[PDB]
């Protein structure tokens, strides 16, 4: 994959942010709508008893009552394809799976560059030290000359 | 079991999948197979005896079999 | 994360549910044949009929939940074991797996299991079907042909050694063997008296086309002596040979899987043969056939223009779609949509192993659970109403509101509406035919889903509507649960089996 | 199980493929940080050399 | 053991291999096959039983694959139009992605045709941009859970190598130019 | 298989692909065709060898494999059409690295078969793209 | 048969042929005589008892949760029905209500086990 | 820092006699020159056994359940609902109590084998665990 429009410029994007302008930004999805949300599952769980109260009236009335059966059935199969449609990797119009996403697929991988990745910062962290030091080692130098 | 166990196909196929080929090529391959390279038995153990010795011939050497 | 246990448990499986129908299947006719010195139904409740019956159908139903967990099994090992091929890069590495059989039961005929996507779509249609018309013929069976209870048990038996074995000679020898069981159904178990020269036609016609295998296959192994199906490949059959061996082996196994002009004793037999039979027949015994073809076809190597049998195959349908029209038996209109449904289905076989093959496999399973569908219709119609035909039949929704819906629904399903297999399986041939020869797609569509559909139609149309008024004293009730469940789960499967993994089409 | 387990292998392909070239986007940008921090030293190093002299 | 059958022809064949006339008609089995049957009947000959089942399966991968391209170009043409609005659209279209649509035309991905007529050459570079995919997916061990099996020693050893091979892709320095 | 790294390569492996000649494939797939039943016999002396002599106590122990040398060049010869000299260690430099991988792959790491003919078959196809004229 | 150590000698062959042609580690060598290179013969048995008695259970299973339905739902017709179960005691209603589903439920369960390979050891991050 | 970190964990975790089963069959699974073939496959086959996980538990528990049930109900006159219940709950909390752990270390076939390798203090299971780490 790669960017198939036409590049703009730091100084236009900015340009634009003084016109006024706001950069799309897909948002995530609220709680209601999240599978993997408490505020989903509460519903869930009132769904599914109110279902079963309404069932149980329903039946004493004697009105049909195979519509509540198939709520407190399908709740927990809304679920499964809500959260399998959540995991797939297919990117529709929205945002674009991640570098993490992707590699929650290839648990090898993902563990080997989270390794990479914090030797790689450990190593950097050392060179920036070593550079404070090469920096106050000039400064002394530079103090103790000026001294003598 | 005991019907076919005098061969490991099927007896159905031993019965009309072979047509015209010998029963000595059915049961018993490794002899027939010997049987037709006698020959050829006798012309690699001499190839093998010249190689041992200086001379090398390249008349029988593709005759190098193990069936 | 594919593991030894999952090869194991679908080896397994597909193995020992083979022993499982072979010693139901024998215990009952132990019992059968021991309990009565004479081997009819004793006209009383406590009758071994009632056991058989048992026996034979909750056989059939547990051995399909055996054949739906074994066919999960293989998808999965298939799948897997392509993975396995095909990740591996590495040129030291290989893939050479080798598997022990078990000590428990031993290999029917000697032969090692080998199991397909084909072959098990067949299986289970054989299962299904089966079921349908063995649910259906017990009406039929009375008193001098109960033995013919086991007919799909041994039909369920011949296929499953069909479809898992990988010897050329046990592949024809359990292709041939449908012809019996079939031939004594339709002589013994058919009400009509048009049944006696009904058979007698069938047995010639499809005779004639199993010689015309047979003169193929003795082709095939005089010249290669082999029969493990896979030292084909090793062997080159010449130009002459090879046009012989396509030639007959189309010519025989369209005998079967009817095809113009050889569809005479398709119709005859349909017609003529107990309506439950007919069922089985169109869903299942017209398939093998062409299961046969693909499996011999891909494995020959052909160097010949394919015109001729797809020009046989579109005049077949075309045929059939014409005369269509003229039919105000509802049976022979059923049987001549089957016509048609073939004819495309063996049509999308003509281009040896090209992607054809899919469209082809989803075409001979929506066409199974259509045939299956119709001849049902058909035979509530005519059991219930005393005639199928549509000059003695009409306003069927005023009196039978559940039946006249079944056909309206049925009508739906066949015109291949969005969201069905043969719709699918319709817009794969369709897709194929249209980059191979457009101008053919398009008349062949034309066709079909036009004339074929109207003449189709008008008949079904002029049959659920109307007003009956005639014979106020004897019209019936409605369906039965029995009929009710049958015509929902077909539905059912043709709705929902869209949904299976695409990995495999 | 289906959608999970059994999915089409062109589709995974492609997926890896995608992530493979955005590690290897990451290593670039890896590679580039360290040169400029190695530069950076060399740079002092220099420097403390010359006011050494 | 493989057998002939009877020809009829009255042509000559002249080997010169061998050094030798033969007869089509008087030509017993094993000359049969040596002279007549020895023609391919698949893409790779060469490839062992086990090498061209291999080859089979990554060519099929590979025309999926280029399926799967075609299936996300198509997707990303649906981004753009959901995303950008009509005026400058084609503008924007008028890019690579214009010219990988046409690019990817029938011709070169068998959207739905019943065979994609290639040459052995074209089946065998098919082959190789599969394998070449296949192994920049392997460098980095991204094919474990799919498109491939593993056991856990298997898995272990290829992380710590592919650790490795990042530890060192790090430390290498920046291309010139 | 049929790929050739990259020489001037970002990344530590990278491998583009390349296709054979047609004069090659058909001259593998003859030689392959006709010579059979030397790589059948390699195995099957392979693993009669190791049955007999496996066992370290065993009397042949030290002179493990060397049966097999006859069927390895007799399958060279065969494969080269007698050319390019009478047994594998007469193989052309250019071929040698893949007749050493050839060896490591069947009698030291006891690899498939399907393994090791890969790298019997590269050595055959480096001497052909090595000659050309000389084989057809 | 020519195929032999008879004759043989190692000072005809040179030392880098016998090094060429020298057989491998121990190790190596039972592996390859015993077949297993990557799978042991015990693990394939254990494979092949753990199928066995998988498909021992579902069949059973399968077999007694059909029979158990067909047989407490095949008594007669609807009113038929709902009056011997009206008359039945507290735990037979409850066998005849959890037998079939518990076996059926059962032999699912197995048969989805062996494709979902939760135990593998691999397991982490 | 972390391979430090990393390497001290797998140091401990060999020191550790509970998991030296579990670190001993990842030796044998690396096939390391060190273990013998004979050990190497008798290792393997007692592992495999003990790890296997077997449907009969499950079948077992599912047919008490079910027989409970079906005694109760057949030979019992006027059987008390409320006893019957906790009779039924009581069984089926019971099935949750039987744990059986896997002592691979307690099992004496697999610490026979692998007591003499003493993967502990020993610089060639150092080495060949250090690559495999899961
Ligand atoms: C062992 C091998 C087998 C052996 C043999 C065994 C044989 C046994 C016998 C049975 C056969 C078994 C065969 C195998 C089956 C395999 C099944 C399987 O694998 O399941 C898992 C399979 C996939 O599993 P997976 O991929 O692993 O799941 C994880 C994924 O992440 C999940 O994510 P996902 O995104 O992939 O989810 C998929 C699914 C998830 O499900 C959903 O999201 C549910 C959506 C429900 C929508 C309902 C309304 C839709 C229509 C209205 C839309 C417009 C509304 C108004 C808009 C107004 C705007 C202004 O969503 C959809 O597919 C969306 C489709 C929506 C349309 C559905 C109906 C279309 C019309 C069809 C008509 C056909 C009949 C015509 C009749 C004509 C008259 C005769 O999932 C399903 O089975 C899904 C079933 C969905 C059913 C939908 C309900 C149908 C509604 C029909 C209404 C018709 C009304 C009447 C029409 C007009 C009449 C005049
Ligand atoms: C060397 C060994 C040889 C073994 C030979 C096997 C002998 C088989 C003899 C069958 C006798 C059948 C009649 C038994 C008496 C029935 C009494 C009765 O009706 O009261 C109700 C009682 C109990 O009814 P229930 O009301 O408790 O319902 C529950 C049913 N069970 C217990 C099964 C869960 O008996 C039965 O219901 C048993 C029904 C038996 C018939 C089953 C027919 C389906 C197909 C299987 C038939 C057997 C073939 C082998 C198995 C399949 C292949 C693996
Ligand atoms: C449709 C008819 C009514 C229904 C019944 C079906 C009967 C016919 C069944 C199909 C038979 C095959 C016809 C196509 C043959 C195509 C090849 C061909 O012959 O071209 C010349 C072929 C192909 O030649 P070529 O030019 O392609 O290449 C070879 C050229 N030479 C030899 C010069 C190097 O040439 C031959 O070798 C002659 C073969 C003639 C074989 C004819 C007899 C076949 C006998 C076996 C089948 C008998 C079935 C009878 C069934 C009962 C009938 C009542
Ligand atoms: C209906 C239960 C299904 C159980 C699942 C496995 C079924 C296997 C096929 C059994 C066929 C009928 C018996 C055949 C006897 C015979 O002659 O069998 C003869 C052969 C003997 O073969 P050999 O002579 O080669 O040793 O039997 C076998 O090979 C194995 C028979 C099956 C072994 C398992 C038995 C399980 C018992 C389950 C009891 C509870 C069932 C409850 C049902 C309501």
């Amino acid at each position: 994959m790669q960017n198939a429009y036409p590049e703009i410029t730091d100084q236009h994007r900015e340009f634009l942010k003084k016109q006024g302008l706001k950069v799309y930004e897909p948002k995530p999805l609220p709680d209601q709508i999240n599978p993997f949300s408490k505020t989903y599952w509460i519903t869930n769980a009132f769904i599914i008893g109110v279902s079963f109260l309404a069932r149980r009236h329903a039946l004493k009335v004697g009105a049909p009552r195979i519509f509540w059966s198939g709520c407190i059935v399908g709740v927990p199969l809304a679920a499964i394809i809500s959260r399998g449609k959540s995991d797939q990797l297919d990117e529709l119009v929205g945002a674009r799976k991640t570098l993490e996403q992707k590699l929650e697929y290839a648990p090898i991988t993902r563990r080997a560059w989270e390794r990479a990745l914090a030797t790689n910062q450990e190593y950097q962290n050392e060179i920036k030290t070593q550079i404070q030091d090469l920096q106050a080692e000039i400064a002394a130098k530079k103090v103790a000359a000026k001294l003598e | 079991g005991v019907w076919s166990n005098i061969h490991p196909t099927d007896k159905v196929t031993l019965s009309f999948a072979n047509i015209g080929r010998p029963f000595r090529l059915i049961y018993r391959p490794e002899i027939f197979l010997r049987d037709q390279q006698a020959k050829f038995i006798q012309l690699e153990k001499e190839h093998i005896e010249k190689s041992k010795k200086g001379e090398f011939v390249e008349t029988t050497s593709p005759l190098v079999l193990w069936n | 994360m594919f593991n030894l246990n999952t090869i194991y448990l679908s080896r397994i499986f597909i193995e020992f549910n083979f022993y499982f129908l072979f010693f139901l299947f024998l215990i009952s006719s132990i019992i059968f044949y021991f309990s009565k010195i004479i081997s009819i139904q004793n006209l009383n409740q406590n009758s071994v009929f009632n056991f058989l019956k048992l026996a034979n159908i909750f056989g059939i139903l547990i051995s399909f939940f055996i054949h739906i967990i074994s066919f999960w099994f293989y998808c999965i090992y298939s799948y897997n074991l392509s993975l396995n091929i095909f990740s591996d890069i590495n040129l030291y590495n290989s893939n050479s797996i080798e598997l022990l059989n078990n000590s428990l039961l031993p290999n029917y005929f000697k032969s090692n299991i080998t199991i397909d996507f084909f072959g098990l779509i067949l299986l289970t249609l054989a299962y299904i079907v089966g079921f349908v018309s063995i649910l259906a013929l017990d009406t039929r069976l009375y008193w001098k042909n109960i033995k013919y209870i086991f007919s799909f048990t041994i039909f369920l038996l011949i296929v499953y050694v069909y479809v898992t074995v990988s010897n050329i000679l046990l592949f024809f020898m359990c292709y041939e063997l449908l012809l019996i069981p079939s031939f004594l159904i339709v002589y013994f178990v058919s009400p009509s008296r048009r049944a006696i020269q009904a058979s007698l036609y069938f047995v010639i016609w499809t005779q004639l086309g199993s010689l015309l295998v047979l003169i193929a296959i003795s082709y095939i192994i005089s010249i290669t002596n082999t029969y493990e199906f896979n030292d084909l490949k090793y062997f080159n059959f010449t130009n002459s040979e090879s046009t012989i061996i396509i030639f007959l082996i189309f010519l025989g196994f369209g005998f079967k899987a009817p095809i113009w002009p050889f569809h005479y004793w398709l119709t005859k037999t349909h017609v003529e043969a107990p309506s439950g039979f007919s069922i089985y027949l169109s869903g299942f015994l017209v398939k093998t056939a062409l299961y046969g073809f693909y499996k011999f076809n891909t494995s020959i190597f052909i160097d010949i223009d394919s015109s001729i049998f797809i020009a046989i195959c579109i005049m077949g349908v075309v045929d059939s779609s014409l005369k269509m029209w003229g039919q105000t038996d509802l049976k022979k209109l059923v049987a001549y949509g089957t016509i048609q449904e073939m004819n495309i289905i063996y049509l999308a076989f003509c281009w040896g192993d090209s992607c054809a093959i899919l469209g082809g496999i989803l075409f001979s399973a929506t066409h199974a659970f259509l045939s299956a569908l119709m001849f049902f219709l058909v035979d509530c119609i005519y059991r219930r109403y005393h005639t199928r035909s549509l000059v003695e039949v009409n306003g069927i929704l005023h009196i039978t509101p559940n039946l006249g819906l079944s056909i309206l629904f049925m009508l739906v399903f066949f015109s291949g509406i969005p969201g069905t297999i043969k719709f699918i399986s319709e817009f794969y041939i369709f897709s194929g035919l249209l980059e191979a020869s457009p101008f053919i797609c398009f008349i062949l569509m034309l066709v079909a889903n036009v004339l074929g559909l109207i003449g189709f139609s008008k008949s079904w149309f002029n049959a659920t509507f109307g007003m009956p008024k005639k014979n106020t004293k004897y019209l019936p009730m409605d369906l039965s649960f029995k009929e009710s469940y049958i015509i929902l789960y077909c539905f059912f499967f043709l709705f929902i089996f869209s949904y299976f993994s695409s990995i495999f089409f | 199980y289906q959608g999970l387990n059994l999915a089409n292998p062109a589709e995974s392909l492609f997926s890896l493929n995608t992530a493979a070239e955005e590690i290897e986007d990451k290593i670039r940008q890896i590679r580039i940080d360290n040169d400029k921090l190695l530069q950076r030293k060399a740079q002092l190093e220099e420097e403390l050399a010359s006011l050494n002299n | 053991a493989f057998g002939g059958f009877r020809q009829t022809d009255n042509s000559l064949i002249i080997d010169d291999r061998r050094k030798i006339i033969l007869n089509t008609r008087s030509l017993n089995d094993f000359q049969q096959k040596i002279y007549l049957r020895n023609f391919f009947t698949n893409y790779r000959p060469d490839l062992s039983s086990y090498d061209y089942f291999a080859f089979k399966e990554k060519l099929r991968i590979g025309e999926l694959f280029l399926n799967e391209y075609r299936k996300r170009i198509n997707n990303e043409v649906r981004r753009a139009a959901i995303l950008t609005p009509t005026s400058s659209l084609r503008e924007k279209m008028n890019h690579k992605i214009a010219d990988q649509i046409l690019d990817l035309s029938s011709p070169h991905v068998r959207g739905a045709h019943f065979q994609a007529v290639r040459s052995w050459t074209d089946a065998s570079k098919i082959v190789n941009y599969v394998e070449e995919k296949q192994t920049k997916i392997n460098k980095y061990g991204l094919q474990f859970p799919l498109l491939g099996n593993m056991t856990e020693e298997q898995c272990a050893s290829k992380e710590d190598e592919v650790y490795q091979r990042l530890l060192k892709e790090m430390q290498k320095p920046p291309k010139k130019a | 298989m049929f790929l050739n790294p990259v020489k001037d390569s970002e990344f530590d492996d990278e491998v583009k692909g390349f296709v054979p000649s047609e004069g090659e494939v058909r001259f593998v797939a003859n030689k392959n065709k006709e010579c059979g039943y030397y790589l059948q016999g390699i195995e099957q002396c392979r693993r009669k060898m190791v049955q007999l002599a496996g066992d370290s106590s065993s009397q042949f122990h030290s002179l493990g494999f060397l049966p097999c040398k006859r069927l390895v060049d007799a399958h060279y010869r065969c494969m080269t059409d007698d050319k390019f000299g009478s047994t594998i260690e007469e193989v052309p430099e250019i071929g040698l690295d893949s007749a050493q991988k050839f060896f490591d792959c069947t009698f030291q790491q006891l690899k498939p078969m399907q393994s090791c003919r890969r790298f019997f078959d590269q050595v055959v196809r480096d001497v052909y793209r090595a000659n050309g004229s000389q084989l057809i | 048969m020519n195929i032999s150590y008879t004759g043989l000698k190692l000072e005809d062959y040179s030392d880098e042929v016998i090094r060429k042609y020298k057989f491998p580690n121990s190790n190596e060598l039972e592996r390859f005589l015993n077949r297993e290179q990557t799978l042991t013969v015990q693990q394939h048995k254990s494979a092949i008892k753990l199928a066995q008695q998988d498909f021992f259970a579902v069949a059973g299973l399968l077999s007694v949760g059909s029979l158990s339905y067909i047989f407490y739902n095949s008594v007669g017709g609807k009113v038929i029905r709902d009056r011997i179960r009206a008359s039945r005691t507290k735990a037979q209603k409850v066998i005849v209500l959890a037998l079939a589903f518990v076996a059926n439920a059962a032999a699912l369960i197995i048969a989805r086990n062996a494709i979902t390979a939760h135990n593998f050891g691999w397991q982490a991050a | 820092a972390s391979q430090l970190q990393r390497e001290q964990k797998l140091v401990q975790s060999l020191q550790q006699e509970s998991l030296q089963p579990h670190l001993f069959k990842i030796i044998v699974d690396s096939q390391s020159d060190l273990v013998c073939e004979a050990d190497r496959r008798e290792y393997i086959k007692h592992y495999t056994r003990a790890n296997e996980k077997s449907s009969t538990s499950q079948l077992l528990q599912v047919g008490a359940l079910l027989g409970y049930i079906y005694a109760v109900g057949r030979y019992v006159s006027n059987p008390s609902t409320r006893k019957f219940s906790y009779g039924l709950a009581a069984l089926l909390g019971s099935f949750s109590l039987l744990n059986p752990s896997k002592n691979l270390h307690h099992n004496h076939s697999l610490r026979e084998i692998y007591s003499k390798y003493n993967i502990s203090t020993n610089p060639q299971a150092l080495e060949i665990l250090k690559s495999r780490i899961y």
